[PDB]
DNA sequence: CAGTCCCTGTTCGGGCGCCG
DNA sequence: TGGTCGGCGCCCGAACAGGGACTG
């Protein structure tokens, strides 16, 4: 009996229409009982053919939980819901996150069972739940609540949330909270036993008002991957072949760069690993070189209009290198990954963490999740990649076949 | 309350702003109007169908089809341009079942509903738009017009409906006997549970009494309460299945639909018969104009085609799934970009088979394709058995292991081993890491004319060697991998390239042993002859050594 | 600095097979 | 006679996307 938010899609555009894609046995069995509790629950229930509007589902395990969570691929109708959680109910992003030195990350999805859900829009949150083998027709579902993973429920429940907060934030005026989708990032300079503990006050916090979660980041650990130029006692023309390439690859970046005193160590026709002493002028050059590599980009600022993309690059050993960009050649992160779960075994399962950590950097340093360029076929990743995938959210995705001509990013 | 109401409906708008269907009917031949008439008029008396006063203003046309294997008529209407204006639905089919997906039962039954879409109630308010006037021997008699009460055959609404009241119906069933299985397939039923024979006949006397509160009626005439059981165009046994027998036209003169008809047979064919290949055949298809047209088979084709029939003639069969043992599927690599698969658990005891033939790219090699048949088994195998199978495939270890950790795409198999099974799948050469000491480094470019569409390819090397070559009717790119070529055929058995070609470097540095393009192919064959090639990119136009040099030879 | 042309790869609708 | 609906599969060709290199 609680007032309901009206909701509407963005003008001119159609509700989501997005095939179910098969499921494995035990994701299918998890999602049966899901659901049957979550209809005898009433937080959703059965929907006919008429309907035409689908919603891909799958569930997930979170990392070291062994619970299957259920998971809506809800990307499709946040595209159509867009100005709504932009526009109007939003909500502002705390700067001082990145800088706390440490953030944890908390699950109130469940909070959003509570408040219900527009009627003229349930029709919207429809999915289908797949059979083994066919035996049965799809089982097909809407969402009589505030569905987890939509748009919407954080900002219509913001009302709600803030006056839940109020009283833990007074008490500490420092702390810092975030909310993304059915994420509650928490950010405090605290000590690491009571920051812990600060969580439990806002955890039994939100417990009186109607959930365990054990995901710490440290944002201020997080650093960057510079562009490096190799050291050598003595470089070959094969050496200095490469290393022209990489700088004036650079320069797109860096317009400081210049290759003249290099480029006229290779003036001849020369065999590749013939070795070739530096002159004063080319030492001096890449001198200069590697400290303008050191310094920012002039006017690289982040612009909150414009979408973030990110670009995956594969080196090999389990090591991967991202760009965080707006602009091409304006980057405003650029990073490293090493030492993953799946190295030197599995490159999806590597590919599928990279993505999760650059997005969750990207949620704490701008309130966004960036468009990834992936580094992968696209039915390689569409085959796997939900097997790995231990988020409660799912960025925006592309396939690039990028031959590497130079290691600009990596060494 | 004229008419009375069975189960319940479901709600069935238009699209908005547009009104129902009028379009004038067929002029039916008389000998169907027989059969047509004496069906149509038995509707109104059970209430299906209803008479409509002029005050309806709808027509649709009207026409009918015998039933296959039945002296039976089908009686289906035309409502193409009804379904352009009527909502969209989602479809609640999501696949096909197959027969490798179902387990070992000790008592199955087989099934069907009689009338199924005439026995499920159109939308109350939709009702009206069916509207269709019905024919008459002379075009005196004016034949009267109606409207249907249910499900009618031919909109695009029927299906959909259908199922999701089949399936509301079976669901309090199916929880009062949680162990009977029972795939519901439109209006066919197959039901099997570990009941003994005579326990089993009572639950499925017990379900039709079900289905018969519903206004569902199962006739004894399609009851199937002996084995062999006829299901989904397969015959099941109790311990194996196999497809419905196949018959392949015999034509000597062979038109382009008629090649049409054999390749969707052999289609169906490979999901138990293993080894079918339809490269040959379909090569027959390709930039034809007229389905009519006849077409003389390759001597390829026909060879094919003669293997082809022969392995059909001999019975193959398929077994159930035993979810207590493993899943495991065996690749081989048949030639010319064709694979074939088999997914089994005993050895030699085969749940089925299939073919991966897809040509992806331009430009390719085997371990990709590999890769690509992996993927395509196991999502198929996730759809019928909802696991991963165990894989044996016929690559060595170590040449997976060089494969996907120097190349640039993330890539992965899942859990498999080596089956030492020829022909193997290999790297055909390698590219090495770096420069070779002591081989000629060839510096390669090429040039060519948007306009006149001419150009040079050409190189320089450290010792001295110098080419140009002059080329017509050629591109920018393709004189860039000219150039690689002249390299590779000019040089001894270890050689360094520099190119400044991004085109050229992508698609040598992904070891490619297939191409569309001859002039790769020819590329290949010379990487395959060498014992170390070290390629390198260098940006053109950057004062750079050789590149320099050999950019002005081309470019004049 | 636009505007092409190459070249590649994706998507989508057509035909057939198969099931109701 | 030629003619309907939905699902899945294959193979095709055409239409479209987009990234580099080069032309003014
Ligand atoms: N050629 C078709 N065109 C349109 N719909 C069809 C066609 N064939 C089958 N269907 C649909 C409508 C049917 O109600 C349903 C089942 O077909 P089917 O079981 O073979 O016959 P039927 O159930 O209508 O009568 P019966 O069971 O007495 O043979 O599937
Ligand atoms: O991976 C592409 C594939 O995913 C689908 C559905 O899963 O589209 C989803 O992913 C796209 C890329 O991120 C989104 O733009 C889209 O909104 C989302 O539904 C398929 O549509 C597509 O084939
Ligand atoms: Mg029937
Ligand atoms: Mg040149």
């Amino acid at each position: 009996p609680i007032e309901t938010v009206p909701v509407k899609l963005k003008p001119g555009m159609d509700g989501p229409k997005v095939k179910q894609w098969p499921l494995t046995e035990e994701k299918i069995k998890a999602l049966v009982e899901i659901c049957t509790e979550m209809e005898k629950e009433g937080k959703i229930s059965k929907i006919g053919p008429e309907n035409p509007y689908n919603t891909p589902v799958f569930a997930i395990k979170k990392k070291d939980s062994t619970k299957w969570r259920k998971l809506v691929d809800f990307r499709e109708l946040n595209k159509r819901t867009q100005d709504f959680w932009e526009v109007q109910l939003g909500i502002p992003h705390p700067a001082g996150l990145k800088k706390k030195k440490s953030v944890t990350v908390l699950d109130v999805g469940d909070a959003y069972f509570s408040v219900p859900l527009d009627e003229d829009f349930r029709k919207y949150t429809a999915f289908t739940i797949p059979s083994i083998n066919n035996e049965t027709p799809g089982i097909r579902y809407q969402y009589n609540v505030l569905p987890q993973g939509w748009k919407g429920s954080p900002a219509i429940f913001q009302s709600s949330m803030t006056k839940i907060l109020e009283p833990f934030k007074k008490q500490n005026p420092d702390i810092v909270i975030y909310q993304y989708m059915d994420d509650l990032y928490v950010g405090s300079d605290l000590e690491i036993g009571q920051h812990r503990t600060k969580i439990e006050e806002l955890r039994q916090h939100l417990l009186r008002w109607g959930l365990w979660m054990g995901y710490e980041l440290h944002p201020d650990k997080w650093t960057v991957q510079p562009i490096v130029l190799p050291e050598k006692d003595s470089w070959t023309v094969n050496d200095i072949q490469k290393l022209v390439g990489k700088l004036n690859w650079a320069s797109q970046i860096y317009p400081g760069i210049k290759v003249r005193q290099l480029s006229k160590l290779l003036r001849g026709t020369k065999a590749l690993t013939e070795v070739i002493p530096l002159t004063e002028e080319a030492e001096l050059e890449l001198a200069e070189n590697r400290e303008i590599l050191k310094e920012p980009v002039h006017g690289v600022y982040y612009d909150p209009s414009k979408d973030l993309i990110a670009e995956i690059q594969k080196q090999g050993q389990g090591q991967w290198t991202y760009q965080i960009y707006q602009e091409p050649f304006k980057n405003l992160k650029t990073g490293k990954y090493a030492r993953m779960r799946g190295a030197h075994t599995n490159d999806v399962k590597q590919l599928t963490e990279a993505v999760q950590k650059i997005t969750t950097e990207s949620i704490v340093i701008w309130g966004k999740t960036p468009k990834f360029k992936l580094p992968i076929q696209k039915e390689t990743w569409e085959t796997w990649w939900t097997e790995y995938w231990q988020a409660t959210w799912i960025p925006e995705w592309e396939f690039v076949n990028t031959p590497p001509l130079v290691k600009l990013w990596y060494q | 309350m004229v008419p009375i109401s069975p189960i319940e409906t479901v709600p069935v708008k238009l699209k908005p702003g547009m009104d129902g269907p009028k379009v004038k009917q067929w002029p039916l031949t008389e000998e169907k109007i027989k059969a047509l008439v004496e069906i149509c008029t038995e509707m109104e008396k059970e209430g299906k169908i209803s008479k409509i006063g002029p005050e309806n203003p709808y027509n649709t046309p009207v026409f009918a089809i015998k039933k296959k294997d039945s002296t039976k008529w089908r009686k289906l209407v035309d409502f193409r341009e009804l379904n352009k204006r009527t909502q969209d639905f989602w479809e609640v089919q999501l696949g096909i079942p197959h027969p490798a997906g179902l387990k070992k039962k000790k008592s199955v039954t087989v099934l069907d509903v009689g009338d199924a879409y005439f026995s499920v109630p159109l939308d109350e308010d939709f009702r009206k738009y069916t509207a269709f006037t019905i024919p008459s021997i002379n075009n005196e008699t004016p034949g009267i017009r109606y409207q249907y009460n249910v499900l009618p055959q031919g909109w695009k609404g029927s299906p959909a409906i259908f199922q999701s009241s089949m399936t509301k119906i079976l669901e309090p069933f199916k929880k009062q006997n949680p162990d009977i299985v029972i795939y519901q397939y439109m209006d066919d039923l197959y039901v099997g549970s570990d009941l003994e024979i005579g326990q089993h006949r009572t639950k499925i006397e017990e379900l039709r009494q079900h289905l018969l509160r519903w206004g569902l009626t199962t006739p004894d005439k399609k009851h199937q309460k002996e084995p062999p059981f006829l299901w989904m165009g397969y015959e099941l046994h109790p311990d194996k299945w196999t497809v419905q027998p196949i018959v392949l036209p015999e034509k000597d003169s062979w038109t382009v639909n008629d090649i049409c008809k054999l390749v969707g047979k052999l289609n169906w064919a490979s999901q138990i018969y293993p080894g079918i290949k339809v490269r040959q055949l379909s090569k027959l298809l390709r930039g034809t104009k007229a389905l009519t047209e006849v077409i003389p088979l390759t001597e390829e084709a026909e060879l094919e085609l003669a293997e082809n029939r022969e392995i059909l003639k001999e019975p193959v069969h398929g077994v159930y799934y035993d979810p207590s043992k493993d899943l495991i599927a065996e690749i081989q690599k048949q030639g010319q970009g064709q694979w074939t698969y088999q997914i089994y658990q005993e050895p030699f005891k085969n749940l089925k088979t299939g073919k991966y033939a897809r040509m992806r790219g331009a430009h390719t090699n085997d371990v990709k394709q590999l890769t690509e048949a992996v993927q395509k088994i196991t999502t198929e195998s996730i759809v019928i058995w909802g696991k991963t199978p165990k894989f044996k495939l016929p690559i060595q270890k170590e040449t997976w292991e060089t494969w996907w950790t120097e190349y640039w795409q993330a890539t992965w198999i899942p859990e498999w081993e080596f089956v030492n099974t020829p022909p193997l799948v290999k790297l055909w050469y390698q590219l090495e890491k770096e420069p070779i000491v002591g081989a000629e480094t060839f510096y390669v470019d090429g040039a060519a004319n948007r306009e006149t569409k001419l150009g040079k390819a050409g190189y320089v090397t450290n010792k001295g060697r110098q080419k140009v070559v002059p080329l017509t009717n050629t591109t920018n790119q393709k004189t860039e991998l000219q150039a690689i070529y002249l390299a590779l055929q000019d040089s001894g058995l270890e050689v360094n390239i520099v190119t400044n070609s991004q085109y050229a470097l992508g698609i040598i540095q992904a070891q490619p042993d297939k191409s569309e393009s001859e002039l790769v192919n020819q590329i290949i064959e010379q990487l395959i002859k060498k014992e170390k090639v070290y390629l390198a990119w260098v940006p053109a136009h950057k004062g750079i050594g050789g590149n320099e040099q050999v950019d002005k030879l081309v470019s004049a």
